[PDB]
């Protein structure tokens, strides 16, 4: 047990695409998508 | 400058009810034609109509 470090040091080494990285990532792990019913509202 | 001959070019008489404007013609001896009153149709109104889930009236732009 200690408090005189700092824990959050791994957002130091983030590049640009980090975020969109983790997010296909993650593309495996979700449910399928509900559908509307239709392509887009322009159809 | 822009002439005329007839001395009923300005005339226009206000009437409340068509069939006061039609006893007035018919007395005064003009031969008249009538247009039914032409009232726009209630319409229907709905705000969340523009974020519909699955219909086509969702708008892309506010």
């Amino acid at each position: 047990f200690d408090n005189s470090t700092y824990r959050n040091l791994q957002h130091h080494e983030y590049s640009t695409y980090t975020f969109l990285d983790l997010n296909v990532e993650l593309s495996k792990f979700r449910m399928p998508q509900p559908s509307s019913g239709r392509q887009s509202p322009r159809h | 400058w822009s002439s005329t001959a007839d001395p009923l070019s300005n005339l226009v008489l206000t009437f409340s009810t068509k069939e006061d404007a039609v006893a007035f013609a018919e007395k005064n001896g003009w031969s008249f034609d009538v247009e039914e009153r032409k009232v726009p149709k209630p319409k229907s109104k709905s705000y969340g109509a523009n974020f519909s889930w699955n219909k086509r009236t969702r708008v892309s732009t506010k």
